[PDB]
RNA sequence: GUCGAAUUUGGGUAUAGGGGCGAAAGACUAAUCGAACCAUCUAGUAGCUGGUUCCUGCCGAAGUUUCCCUCAGGAUAGCAGAAGCUCGUAUCAGUUUUAUGAGGUAAAGCGAAUGAUUAGAGGUUCCGGGGUCUUGACCUAUUCUCAAACUUUAAAUAUGUAAGAAGUCCUUGUUACUUAAUUGAACGUGGACAUUUGAAUGAAGAGCUUUUAGUGGGCCAUUUUUGGUAAGCAGAACUGGCGAUGCGGGAUGAACCGAACGUAGAGUUAAGGUGCCGGAAUACACGCUCAUCAGACACCACAAAAGGUGUUAG
RNA sequence: GUGAUUUCUGCCCAGUGCUCUGAAUGUCAAAGUGAAGAAAUUCAACCAAGCGCGGGUAAACGGCGG
RNA sequence: GAAGACAUUGUCAGGUGGGGAGUUUGGCUGGGGCGGCACAUCUGUUAAACGAUAACGCAGAUGUCCUAAGGGGGGCUCAUGGAGAACAGAAAUCUCCAGUAGAACAAAAGGGUAAAAGCCCCCUUGAUUUUGAUUUUCAGUGUGAAUACAAACCAUGAAAGUGUGGCCUAUCGAUCCUUUAGUCCCUCGGAAUUUGAGGCUAGAGGUGCCAGAAAAGUUACCACAGGGAUAACUGGCUUGUGGCAGUCAAGCGUUCAUAGCGACAUUGCUUUUUGAUUCUUCGAUGUCGGCUCUUCCUAUCAUACCGAAGCAGAAUUCGGUAA
RNA sequence: GGUUGCGGCCAUAUCUACCAGAAAGCACCGUUUCCCGUCCGAUCAACUGUAGUUAAGCUGGUAAGAGCCUGACCGAGUAGUGUAGUGGGUGACCAUACGCGAAACUCAGGUGCUGCAAUCU
């Protein structure tokens, strides 16, 4: 018959990199989450308390409760046609901070130096990021860059 | 498996209420009364004709059963109950193993 | 009692090699992959011919042994038995499944074995002097008649079995950067310990 | 007579006629779960500052 | 066949339905017998077969999930209709971009681990066996070839989160929690910053509730893919279709190509075509081919290995 | 049950049935008897046939290997 | 005359009782049956790098085992190889060196682990009490298993800490009934006491067809509702198998590959074999062979005309045009 | 800059073979009454800093070293792959169009950085 046991199908999702087993590094422990902060989840093979689910491997939550040696995590997970609010109790080590906002909080202490900087003499701020334009006209010399002309190679076998 | 005849272990005996000695034992389930309305129920409808009027089960698949252990406070003679896994083989006696010999 | 080659011909499974879950598998028919002076030096046979498959196909153990004989049987009585070195650049380690008797546990059992090969595949490779160049490769020729599909002969420019051209290998030779062990060759390289490459290569 | 066993052919379809309802989010989430002693103290925090605002 | 008897036969009489009668065939018991006929219970029950009566308008499916002595049936969720309700620039999206995660498949690798595997070469023994020197064993440096249940490395396509007012910053209130400690944690008072207010595009507006129909036999095509010699065979993955669908094209065809449909007129096209059937150039241009079984258009209604001083080009 | 006459009908009683002027302290109903209890009631002893044990029986059912 | 409180008859009780009555006598399934369990589950793979994903796919496993093989602490380091030591050798015990785990960790497999999760030693019962929340299968029901806390009581350690069974992924069970533990609480409805009975909370006795009816055969005397959702004929797809035909040429043929043959290999054709499949037909297409009669195919046995030979003649052999 | 205690990242830090090391520190080293632990004061415990030594540990340097790390229009826009056609081919498979894009290989460079406290020609 079939098998779907809780640690079904993890052969290699679990394991350790390479060169990379053993004991758990200390910076792990001493981390601090706090109630609202954005956490990824990445099982660690060798804790096998507070483990994660396998469909939670690579999942983004908001941490909503703090324990002793483990965060509660809200994880939004899509069933039949609608999604449904999970929540996880998981231990520090599968869990680490996600830097999906670091990059944007920056953006934000940004904006508003911008903004006030700018108070005092320009009116348009503009912080609003935009995507790549086209490039503009420019001029190309041929002083020391002469084209060099190319021509199909023909066929050999060099085997 | 192999269970001492004496445990330590929590005592809600509303004078205890902590860990004392305990004595164990294995439980038995009694003779089943004549009185018990069940019973009398069912004597009642086996009376007269129509033959048997319940179920009798025939497709017996469990080999063991659970072992309960009846765990009896030396201060207060409360009692409390546990239930172990399924074994085949149960003992209460002594003779634990030995680490190693020949 | 074995079916044609044709039930067999192209990849439509998965490797299925011998191994700790298969077990009972019948022996290759072919035992012997390198013929003629096997022995001989590097520098004693310059010329290379390849026969290369053109399709991607399978061929059976039986094919690679009757074309090996074919081949060898050729070569040596045109030009005799020490003038060329040829290797089967392909081992069948694919088993074949067969179903003896409806569909209902139709999972077969081992039949033969096969060697899978691709387009542009070294399939035999015979190295000889260059005034052999005919022989072999009439004797290559007549080994096709044994394989299905498309095969080309090409002559190689490479030195014998070794991946230098020509060139470079007399220009190697001829600094003192190749020194002979067996039937092949050991290179110089500028890596290393120098008490390791002093003792090695004295003439450079 | 044997029939088919078993597919998904078509349940995306199905599920896109109406569903894939992204959730609501609220101000003020349940705190179901959270630490029970946290919880106590919180309450009492709360009691505390309603009367601060009160008087 | 038998024909003087265990013979043939009229009439009278006896045995009645789970009963009779049987030199025995489950035979016979009023054309009815492996349980007669008649009326009633009785319009007996049926997950099974058949049928089910006027028009127009709008919307419009499912053969999938879980459970069931469930497998020709139900319950349950989904898909559908109807009734609406609260509000209305509002947040949203089968999409992209930017920032930041997760993965072990394609490929690749084996002088990297594990497991297979070809060939020599140089060494090693009071530690294999013959012979006064070989063959096996391991050692070291090389060499050929491999893996759905091997692997250091490792894509493409798919996939999680974020891109602000429920935001950011400054000041300081509550508590029985926490700290050596007004330390911190959580929730607040008051103050400062408006919609180039924090990427792109779009948005027959968004959000929400009740109730109920049908369905729960599917099948086909491209790509990925398992069993099988194979099948118009059996079984999965994603998408698009048929079923439920006409119309132009493939002569003909449920699924292919084009395109989806209120009633008409005019114009222009798609796929496919323009010797005649047949609407439209027996148009233009450069070559190739002669076949005593030429050839002629995807799905598609078949042809191979191997050959020819036929002819053409290289 | 077998199926005129003639001739002949062998061996097996472990199994399944049938049968016995066999055995005794196995198993055992209601009633009755004894004990305990304030009673409902509980417990124990005794205990018919049958079964079990023992013997007979194949022109009873049937069997007649390595 | 016989017989006698015994037979007899009445009411309960035990045995016997297919003579008779009523009923039952699983499911999945390349038809059904037999076999197997893909029926409740676990590991790896098939699975196409989130998750999900089928077949009577592939390789295996589960209905147990443990007072330690559970919990805490301490000390220690394994497999193997090399060099040595009376008896002693390939393997006994002792010493050193090298040793990333090539060992070990109850079991199937995959993960995990080195001053440990392994080995040895010491101390212990947290494998405890109370009731909730969460994860997996999922309808976001149950059952099983698992995760993180709160409130108690404990174990261990100098301590920080760790511990709510087994390093992780499987090792199991509703209603009704019976029984036990707890609370000594509620009720027996005219009012009380005492037995008995009935409730409240938590366990055990089991349903393996594992969301859980109590269940033997036969029909060749047979019946009904249906089914081409499904087997026994043709026809269709396929061609393994059967049959027929090529290519290559090691050899056979006194010499000589190919007059006539031809190994090891390899490419096809046919539907006059048999399988595979289940599309058409179960409100029916009459089912083996022979007899009779017509026509068609050529892969030609004979007849006509030819080529080739190891064709002197005769006879025969190979091939062509030809039904 | 040297050294010690406690660390962070966890080989640019490891491994092999050699050489060097002032001052201080660390270490080896001396002893067995006491607490304590062993077959053995070797390990562990205690006492002295006295009797000795940089021999080793430790630290640094050296090697066309092994390993590891980084980069490269080195290989390679190759393998593979998303999307498209009434494209090629009997088939097996392959080419082209709009996109994404490896690994091995080759070569070059590198061989720990750093936080808190204390101390030293
Ligand atoms: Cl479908
Ligand atoms: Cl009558
Ligand atoms: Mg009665
Ligand atoms: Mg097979
Ligand atoms: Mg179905
Ligand atoms: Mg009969
Ligand atoms: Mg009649
Ligand atoms: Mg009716
Ligand atoms: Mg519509
Ligand atoms: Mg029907
Ligand atoms: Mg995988
Ligand atoms: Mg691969
Ligand atoms: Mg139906
Ligand atoms: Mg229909
Ligand atoms: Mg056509
Ligand atoms: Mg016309
Ligand atoms: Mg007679
Ligand atoms: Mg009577
Ligand atoms: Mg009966
Ligand atoms: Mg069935
Ligand atoms: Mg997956
Ligand atoms: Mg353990
Ligand atoms: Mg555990
Ligand atoms: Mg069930
Ligand atoms: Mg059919
Ligand atoms: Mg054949
Ligand atoms: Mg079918
Ligand atoms: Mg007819
Ligand atoms: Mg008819
Ligand atoms: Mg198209
Ligand atoms: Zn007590």
């Amino acid at each position: 018959g079939k098998s779907h046991g809780y640690r079904s199908r993890t052969r290699y999702m679990f394991q350790r990199d390479f060169r990379k087993h053993g004991a758990v590094h200390l910076s792990t422990y001493l981390k601090v989450y706090k109630v609202g902060d954005i956490v990824d989840i990445k099982a660690n093979g060798s804790i096998q308390k507070g483990m994660p689910h396998k469909f939670y491997q690579g999942k983004t939550g908001v941490v909503y409760n703090v324990t002793k040696s483990s965060v509660g995590v809200i994880i939004n997970k899509m069933v039949g046609n609608r999604y449904l609010e999970k929540r996880l109790n998981l231990r520090v080590e599968h869990i680490k901070h996600s830097k999906c906002r670091q990059e944007f909080l920056e953006r934000v202490k940004a904006n508003a130096a911008k903004r006030a900087e700018a108070k005092a003499q320009g009116v348009a701020v503009q912080l609003k990021r935009q995507p790549a334009q086209p490039r503009e006209s420019r001029i190309v010399s041929t002083e020391g860059n002469v084209p060099q002309t190319l021509a199909p190679v023909p066929y050999e076998t060099f085997i | 498996v192999n269970v001492p005849k004496t445990r330590k272990t929590y005592c809600k005996g509303k004078t205890c209420r902590k860990h004392t000695q305990h004595k164990v034992t294995q439980y038995k389930a009694g003779k089943a009364s004549l009185f018990a309305q069940g019973k009398r129920r069912y004597d009642r409808k086996q009376s007269g004709f129509g033959g048997q009027t319940k179920p009798v089960f025939h497709k017996k698949a469990k080999t063991t059963k659970k072992v309960v252990l009846r765990l009896e406070c030396v201060k207060c003679k409360t009692r409390a109950q546990l239930t172990l896994k399924r074994c085949k083989h149960f003992e209460l006696g002594g003779e634990k193993k030995q680490k190693g010999q020949a | 009692a074995r079916r044609p080659a044709r039930c067999y011909r192209y990849q439509k499974n998965k490797p299925y090699p011998k191994s700790r879950y298969n077990r009972a598998v019948p022996d290759s028919k072919i035992r012997i992959y390198d013929l003629g002076k096997k022995k001989a030096t590097v520098d004693e046979f310059p010329l290379c011919v390849h026969l290369v498959s053109n399709e991607l196909e399978q061929l059976s153990s039986e094919a690679l042994e009757a074309a090996r004989i074919c081949a060898n049987k050729y070569m040596t009585t045109v030009s005799g038995r020490d003038a060329f070195h040829l290797r089967v650049r392909v081992h069948p380690f694919h088993v074949l499944r067969i179903n003896k008797m409806g569909m209902r546990g139709a999972w077969g059992k081992p039949h033969g074995l096969a060697a899978r090969v691709d387009i542009g595949q070294i399939i035999f490779s015979v190295r000889t002097k260059d005034s052999n160049k005919d022989v072999v490769v009439e004797g290559l020729r007549r080994a096709r008649y044994k394989f299905p599909g498309q095969q080309k002969i090409i002559l190689s420019k490479k030195w014998g079995f070794t991946n230098l051209d020509r060139p470079e290998y007399l220009k190697k030779r001829e600094a003192g950067e190749v020194k002979d062990d067996g039937a092949f060759v050991k290179f110089l390289s500028k890596k290393g310990s120098l008490e390791n490459n002093i003792r090695e290569f004295p003439e450079y | 007579a044997k029939s088919k066993n078993h597919t998904a052919h078509n349940q995306t379809r199905k599920a896109h006629r109406n569903g894939i309802k992204k959730p609501k989010t609220y101000k003020y989430p349940s705190l179901k779960g959270v630490d029970p002693k946290f919880r106590r103290n919180h309450k009492h925090a709360l009691h505390g500052t309603a009367k601060a605002l009160a008087a």
